[PDB]
């Protein structure tokens, strides 16, 4: 029964939101080896922590560059909603804590690399692939959304591939507990729904666009929306005409019309039905959604793996020194953090 | 072709979020 298992997964999700986790570790507990993944001002670390020898990815975040970007209520949502949720295929957050200079988000290694990765360098994924990795989206919005919940940021940069070959969430600096509706301009612009774009105000819905957008992705190769310059890209997907590869199966390109909506009332995930849409098309029929859940599907590809702090799945960074100042900054802005 | 088009185009790599 989904509906107890939700209503549960509710009641564990409250209790963290209403009373969160604070000040779990600290900067000393690790030993920082390198450079991961970055963001638009954000840097992933690959560290070791003394005392258990395990690796862990830091994600290292200067609250002057925070605040600088005007990022401060989505960065302690970030923290707020990672600490509070658990899912299968959502990234775990094993500690946080903030010193003079920086908030630090300390989640387990996912060693597989990111999707992005291997989907450039693949070119692109099989049907049966990326259905497989759908399924997981698919789930993981049903379980976010439940909580009130708004992801905001799916992309093939932000999913992680573990070592059994499936998926983990990373990234929640755009998650947001919202009833009802939101405005914020924020997001990836391939991934972009039309009424974010327009300045409608916007619902959850906006996720399920963007797994259309996923999906396509990682079926074709390339983004149904394309464009050398943002803005480009906005009038493509205000337009929504969209043009699928020869190969696209017929099942394929019936569901990503229903999820490249741009009509509202019309968007697979947003209508009465809500997932299940989703999760009945057909081209979802081969899929056994407990068994997805549960794990224990056979995964299509798993990434090569060797030893407990390979980094090879990932590429190169350029490194910094990690600053801390002797002048806390921004102390009461990140004071719940 | 569309891949053409998109391998030669500016946003093959890793893509930064916005935040407006
Ligand atoms: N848990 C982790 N395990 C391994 N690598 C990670 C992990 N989380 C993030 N990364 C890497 O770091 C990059 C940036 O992480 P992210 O959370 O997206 O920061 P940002 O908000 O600046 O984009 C990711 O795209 C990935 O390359
Ligand atoms: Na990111
Ligand atoms: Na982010």
């Amino acid at each position: 029964s989904v509906k107890e298992f939700l209503a549960k997964a509710k009641e564990d999700f409250l209790k963290k939101w209403e009373t969160p986790s604070q000040n779990t570790a600290q900067l000393d507990q690790f030993d920082r080896i390198k450079t991961l993944g970055t963001g638009s001002f954000g840097r992933v670390m690959l560290v070791k922590h003394k005392e258990s020898g395990n690796h862990y990815a830091m994600k290292i975040l200067d609250k002057q560059k925070v605040v600088k970007l005007k990022q401060i209520e989505h960065t302690l949502n970030e923290k707020r909603i990672l600490q509070a949720v658990n899912f299968p295929f959502l990234v775990k957050l094993e500690f946080s804590f903030k010193d003079n200079s920086n908030l630090y988000m300390v989640m387990e290694y996912v060693a597989g690399g990111e999707m992005f990765s291997h989907l450039r360098r693949i070119g692109r994924f099989s049907e049966p692939h990326a259905r497989f990795y759908a399924a997981q989206i698919v789930l993981t919005f049903e379980y976010l959304h439940s909580l009130d919940l708004i992801y905001r940021d799916l992309k093939p940069e932000n999913l992680l591939i573990d070592q059994q070959g499936y998926i983990q969430v990373t990234d929640f600096g755009f998650a947001k507990r919202v009833k009802g509706r939101t405005w914020t301009l924020c997001g990836t612009p391939e991934y972009l729904a039309p009424e974010i774009i327009l300045s409608k105000g916007y619902n959850k819905a906006v996720d399920w666009w963007a797994l259309g957008v996923l999906i396509y992705e990682m079926a074709a190769g390339y983004p149904p929306f394309f464009a050398d310059q943002p803005i480009q890209i906005y009038e493509k997907i205000v337009s929504g005409k969209v043009r699928f590869p020869s190969h696209f199966s017929s099942d394929l390109k019936d569901l990503l019309r229903n999820l490249l909506q741009v009509d509202l009332t019309k968007r697979f995930g947003n209508l009465k039905n809500g997932v299940n849409d989703i999760k009945n098309h057909k081209w979802f029929a081969t899929t056994d959604w407990i068994a997805i859940y549960q794990r224990k599907v056979e995964a299509p590809f798993i990434p090569k793996f060797k030893g407990p702090g390979d980094t090879s799945n990932f590429d190169d960074y350029e490194e910094e020194e990690i600053r801390v100042s002797i002048n806390e900054k921004c102390g009461k802005e990140f004071t719940e953090f | 072709t569309t891949y053409a088009d998109f391998i030669a185009s500016g946003r093959t790599g890793r893509r930064a979020s916005i935040h407006d």
